[PDB]
């Protein structure tokens, strides 16, 4: 019953929400991955169970990942949006160095 | 004996803990850190007549027999004294019995509370192994 | 940062055939490499983690191997449900990255 669901603006400072259930965010990491139309996967960043965060080197200055353990929610914030940010955005649970459960994703168009 | 993290990591891997029941090696090193601070002689008495022994703090009520614990189960079929050596063999062997499935590391409170959810791999990066 | 080079970009094969996908990393990723499968219009799904371990429910015809900087995924006697896309991803330290992807399509 591990589940993740993205919620986003749809079109656009970007702000996407990942609502999870079936596990505690204190015990797992949550990664953000995107995929431009008809393209491949690109790693955006992650927030570890302990609150630490890490980001795509090239996109770091534009990204902010945070979460609220009590509401089982993880957030992705991206500013300075450009055409190249158009893609399907996914949040995925990381369990001990593998993304084992993925949300269905949410499509975004800048 | 107080192991360095890399030294302990290499030993645990040689003893088959890397990805045992799907648990990356760092989890085991992290568990040792918070349980015994890498000290093979670490011992700790709890409120109950239980005492935890060794690098992985094996419990005397359920996993090893120390002779001074009421209700001992000794599921690893081994003397607690046998778990206080510089050779991590006995402790890893018992640890492998404790972790029978992918959720087994919860057997260690320190792991569930101070390792799970953290970058346990950080305990091994840069270690030759 | 570590970069993954995945090849080939696409593969045309028939059911029953055996195929291999490779992924080499610009730097040693110490076996922390996972593989995912992605069907058209679906989310990627975990296939293999830590180089050689199959995820629950993944058929044994899938096998992963590798070490250091080179890895590969092999599908023996591929089946209809195997067609779609595949990506490798490393977990060696943080900036994580994925391979460029491989489209396994019906011959």
């Amino acid at each position: 019953q591990v589940q993740l669901q993205e919620s986003g603006p749809g079109l656009v400072s970007l702000s996407i929400t990942c609502t999870v259930s079936g596990f505690s965010l204190t015990g797992y990491g949550v990664n953000w991955v995107r995929q431009p139309p008809g393209k491949g996967l690109e790693w955006l960043g992650m927030i570890w169970g302990d609150g630490n965060t890490d980001y795509n080197s090239a996109l770091k200055s534009r990204l902010s990942i945070s979460k609220d353990n009590s509401k089982s929610q993880v957030f992705l914030k991206m500013n300075s949006l450009h055409t190249d940010d158009t893609a399907r955005y996914y949040c995925a649970r990381e369990r001990d160095y593998r993304l084992d459960y993925w949300g269905q994703g949410t499509t975004l168009t800048v | 004996k107080v192991f360095g993290r890399c030294e302990l990591a290499a030993a645990m891997k040689r003893h088959g803990l890397d990805n045992y029941r799907g648990y990356s090696l760092g989890n085991w090193v992290c568990a040792a850190k918070f349980e015994s601070n890498f000290n093979t002689q670490a011992t700790n008495r709890n409120t109950d007549g239980s005492t935890d022994y060794g690098i992985l703090q094996i419990n005397s009520r359920w996993w090893c027999n120390d002779g001074r614990t009421p209700g001992s189960r000794n599921l690893c079929n081994i003397p607690c004294s046998a778990l206080l050596s510089s050779d991590i063999t006995a402790s890893v062997n018992c640890a492998k019995k404790i972790v029978s499935d992918g959720n087994g590391m919860n057997a260690w409170v320190a792991w569930r509370n101070r390792c799970k959810g953290t970058d346990v791999q950080a305990w091994i990066r840069g270690c030759r192994l | 940062d570590i970069v993954l080079t995945q090849s080939p970009a696409s593969l045309s094969a028939s059911v029953g055939e055996t195929v291999t996908i490779t992924c080499r990393a610009s730097g040693n990723i110490h076996n922390y490499l996972a593989w995912y499968q992605q069907k058209q219009g679906k989310s990627p799904q975990l296939l293999v983690y830590y180089t050689t371990t199959l995820a629950d429910g993944v058929p044994s015809r899938f096998s992963g191997s590798g070490s250091g900087t080179q890895y590969s995924l092999k599908i023996n006697s591929l089946q209809p449900e195997d067609f779609g896309s595949y990506y490798c991803q490393h977990f060696s330290s943080t900036p994580r990255t994925f391979g460029g992807g491989t489209k396994l399509e019906i011959k």
